[PDB]
């Protein structure tokens, strides 16, 4: 209707809807993912075989 | 720690036996070895030599 951003659950485990609200402030969310770090590669090697 | 790494297989000539019509099963291996090559490639000939 113009009015709600509609996606889908690809997931869904049976067959449901669920309708939310998310304001335009951060803290209209109800809910919060927040990222301190990410994907920081592990890297290396083992010399005695030199396998990275 | 260090060190050094190659690959390159080894192989004959598909004739070198010259001592069949044909390969047993028409498929056979081109590495070399006591069954497939050993006192039989046609290219090579030794002697032992005595007595100069």
């Amino acid at each position: 209707g113009g009015k709600y951003r509609v996606y889908i659950d690809q997931y869904a485990k049976q067959d449901y809807f669920t309708v939310g609200y998310k304001g335009p402030n951060e803290m209209d969310a109800g809910i919060y993912y927040a990222p301190y770090v990410a994907l920081t590669p592990l890297r290396g090697s083992d010399p005695k075989n030199f396998q990275p | 720690v260090m060190g050094f790494k190659t690959r390159y297989g080894i192989g004959i000539n598909p004739f070198a036996e010259s001592a069949a019509q044909a390969p047993a099963s028409r498929i056979q291996s081109g590495m070399p070895s006591i069954l497939n090559s050993l006192g039989k490639n046609a290219y090579f000939r030794r002697v032992y030599v005595k007595g100069i």
